[PDB]
Parts: C-alpha cells; sequence; structure tokens
C-alpha cells in the first residue's frame, strides 16, 4: 500500500512567537520520537508529553518510549518542522540535548528524562499547555545503572518494612555518573516492575539449579591459596561456612554451561537497553557528536 | 482526489475497469401458401377467362 514515509513534516496549529521559533531552531539534529508515520502530522503527537499521565510511573514511561519510532530533526522553517527517519548502518550528526557527558566510542541508549540540578530547564516550547518533552540520549553504563536501581528497588520492596523500604528507595534513587549527579523521578512499584521481578526470580532460580559444583566451589577453593583486594572485597558478600574433585565429566560441564549461558542472557536482557547510536566523534564542548545509527 | 490536511491519511490513486455485455433475442413468424397458388405461379398464364 502506501509505502512508509522517510521525511515527515510537522506543523503547529498553535500560533508561534519569535521566541518559540528561536527555541525550535536550536533543536536541529536532535532526536524526537513520534507514535505514527505520516507525511504531514500535527505537533500534538510530537514528543514524549502525550504519555505523561496520573500513573506517573517511570517504568511505564520507559516501556512506552521503547515502542515509539525515532526521528532526527532536519532544518526548521516558519511554523514547520522537518523530521527524518534514520536507517541502520548510516552515519549521522546528533545533538546532545541532556546534561550527560558523552565519550568517543561508547554506545548510546534512549531513555525517559530524569531530573538534574536546579530543575529549571523546562523552557522547551510551552504553548497551550502542551510541552516539548524530549527523551535523553545516554551512554550504556548510565542506562544499566538506572535499570539496575529500578529492579533492585522492586525486589527489595518485597516483605521489607515500609520505613526501611523508604530509606532504601532514598539511597538507591540517586546516581553519580561521570562526575555528575542524577536522580530518578517517580520510582513507582507496580505491575510493570512486577513482571520484570517475576522473570528475574525465574532466571535466578534456573541459574541456581543449573550451576555445577565446580562453578560453586571455584570461589571457595581460590580463597585457600590466593589473596587480593578484589578477592577479600569479593568474599565479604558470601555466607561464612587437601581434596580432589568428586566428579569429572567435561561433556556434562559443557552442556550445563551451554544452558547456563541462555539463562544468564535471560537475566541480562531485562536490564540491557537496546543500543540506538554508536559514536565516534565529539564536539569539544560536548554539545554534538557524529554517530552510526543502529536498531 | 482531494488534497487532505495534516494528520489525515491521503487518498491513493485508484483504477477501475468494467465490462458490459449484450443480449440475444430472435423473432419469427410463419406464413403458408396453397398448392394451387404454387402451381399458378409455376406455369403458364393460359386457358379460359
Amino acid at each position: 500500500m502506501a509505502a512508509m514515509e522517510a521525511n515527515i513534516f510537522c506543523t503547529f496549529d498553535h500560533k508561534l512567537s519569535i521566541a518559540d521559533v528561536g527555541k525550535l531552531t536550536k533543536l536541529v539534529a536532535a532526536v524526537v520520537p513520534i507514535p505514527q508515520r505520516l507525511h504531514l502530522i500535527k505537533h500534538y503527537q510530537l514528543g514524549l508529553h502525550q504519555f505523561v499521565d496520573h500513573t506517573r510511573g517511570y517504568v511505564r514511561l520507559r516501556g512506552l518510549l521503547r515502542n515509539m519510532t525515532l526521528t532526527l530533526m532536519r532544518r526548521v522553517e516558519g511554523n514547520q518542522i522537518l523530521l527524518h527517519v534514520p536507517t541502520h548502518g548510516l552515519l549521522y550528526t546528533v545533538l546532545n540535548t541532556g546534561p550527560v557527558t558523552w565519550e568517543k566510542g561508547d554506545a548510546l541508549c534512549v531513555l525517559p528524562p530524569l531530573f538534574h540540578g536546579p530543575l529549571a530547564r523546562e523552557n522547551l516550547l510551552t504553548l497551550g499547555q502542551w510541552e516539548l518533552v524530549l527523551p535523553w540520549i545516554v551512554p550504556m553504563p548510565l542506562a544499566l545503572e538506572i535499570n539496575q536501581r529500578l529492579l533492585i528497588m522492586g525486589l527489595f520492596s518485597l516483605d521489607r518494612s515500609y520505613e526501611e523500604v523508604k530509606a532504601a528507595v532514598q539511597q538507591l534513587q540517586t546516581i553519580t555518573f561521570r562526575d555528575a549527579t542524577f536522580t530518578i523521578p517517580d520510582p513507582v512499584i507496580d505491575q510493570h516492575l512486577l513482571i520484570d521481578m517475576k522473570t528475574a526470580c525465574l532466571s535466578m532460580s534456573m541459574v541456581a539449579n543449573l550451576a555445577s559444583e565446580l562453578t560453586m566451589t571455584y570461589v571457595r577453593k581460590l580463597a585457600l591459596e590466593d589473596s587480593s583486594m578484589l578477592l577479600v572485597k569479593c568474599q565479604e558478600l558470601l555466607m561464612r561456612l587437601p581434596a580432589r574433585p568428586q566428579h569429572v565429566s567435561p561433556d556434562d560441564e559443557i552442556a550445563r554451561l551451554s544452558a547456563l549461558f541462555v539463562m544468564l542472557r535471560q537475566l541480562d536482557d531485562l536490564i540491557r537497553e537496546q543500543v540506538v547510536f554508536t559514536v565516534c566523534d565529539v564536539s569539544p564542548d560536548n554539545k554534538s557528536a557524529t554517530c552510526i545509527f543502529k536498531g | 482526489r482531494v488534497a487532505s490536511g495534516a494528520g489525515l491519511p491521503t487518498s491513493r490513486q485508484t483504477t477501475i475497469m468494467v465490462t458490459k455485455y449484450s443480449e440475444k433475442s430472435p423473432i419469427t413468424i410463419p406464413f403458408e401458401l396453397s398448392a394451387a397458388c404454387l402451381t399458378y405461379l409455376r406455369e403458364t398464364f393460359e386457358g379460359t377467362i
């Protein structure tokens, strides 16, 4: 039928002041998500603002952003915006909208914004109580930290007392990454985090069941003859309790490790975020970088 | 087609082809001639008045 459009024109039916257009011009080469593809769309569908809801949960907003299609902004005109849908493997220029510092060679992920500093950056296109909310583009370690914090809060919430749950949420929600401090907004625990908790519990059960005695005993045996800061900091986490291996069978070990890899992938996937960009350049003011698009 | 505004799906080009067929109807009527008429037209104009 009608082939999917690569170039999308967006028109604001609200009237624009010169300040609004000036703000729009700064946003060229940034990433904006849209829910559906048409040659000509209205500004209401543009951005992340449409999904802001009384539920307020960070996890559900993260889920919603994952399903939107990503576009880059081409140059602006009067009352019009041109968006381009990138293709896998090509080279692009992208704008660092958020305060996160990028580095050469790292991988970037798209994620809902989390507040930082004075929390007064929100000048982006407030017109008719619609707002231009854009997602953050962050490097992989920060996304992994965010997802890990959310899942750990969810798991810890079970059966713990309410006040100590509050304390744990307070200490976990704040993150220091690459010499900057960020904090996760609205870490609500609900069904969306519950399904991830269920899958994590299943994967951990299977990992505990599968692991061979050799794997379990490696750490215990190593401590008898090695000594290092890594090891001593490592063994502090474990419960406090010559010989020969009771059973040697390389084929069983191979098959068991083969299954254990699948289970570890299952556990890894729920904190992994899909890489959208891989960067190899940076403006020395960190405002822009050139990246390869993927996904 | 009509040009559409923002947010509306555009109408695609459409081609339509059709065929019309014809009908059959025969009509007939009989008439007959006496053998006397046949022999009068067959042979000579002669004899009594």
